This record gives C-alpha cells, structure tokens and sequence, in this order.
C-alpha cells in the first residue's frame, strides 16, 4: 500500500483550547519540561538541556 | 496587586492594636504560611468622652 493510510488538512484557529497548562516549576525553557526548583543547579541536567 | 487594610480605628483598639498579616501558598505541592505583623499605636481616648467643669467658672 502506499504509507499515507494517514493524511492531514490545515484550518484556522475557530476556537481556543485550554492546553496551556500550568507549571508553577521551572519550564525547562527548550523542552518545556516542568521540573522543581529544587532542582535548579543541582549538577545534574534533570531538564533536556 | 491587592485591597489595602482600609479600616476604622474602633474605639476598642486603643491604645494599642496589633495587626497580623498571613496567607497558606500551596507552593508547587508543599504549603507554607507566610505571615508579618505591626504594632499599631492608637490616640490614648475614652469610650465615653466623659467631661467636667465648674459650671459657674
């Protein structure tokens, strides 16, 4: 078969969506990973980056 | 930025009054009570404002 069992169409944004969803963390900025501030130089790179 | 303490002095304050500010911040799963206070000092004033004096001065 061809791969493409799978396809996908582009639209605006008709309406919000609540995924924002709130780290009181830090946000490892590159990766968005919310990791503790007890984390926060711990010598260890508990973020991706 | 929040409402300030606005509020009357009552009578039953003087002459002193202490006021104790606190909160509980959840922090990210760990509470904590934040608390400061102040001691007021209150115009020493009766109740009453009870007066005397010689009529015939």
């Amino acid at each position: 078969c061809n791969f493409s069992d799978k396809e996908v169409e582009d639209c605006v944004t008709n309406r919000p969506c609540r995924s924002q969803v709130r780290c009181e963390g830090f946000v490892c900025a590159q990766t968005g990973r919310c990791v503790n501030r007890r984390l926060l130089c711990n010598g260890d790179n508990d973020c991706g980056d | 930025s929040y409402q300030s303490i606005n509020i009357p002095v009552t009578q039953n304050m003087v002459p002193s009054s202490r006021l104790l500010v606190y909160y509980i911040v959840t922090g990210e799963q760990t509470a904590e009570l934040v608390s400061d206070s102040v001691w007021l000092n209150i115009e020493e004033k009766c109740g009453n404002q009870l007066q005397v004096h010689l009529s015939p001065d």
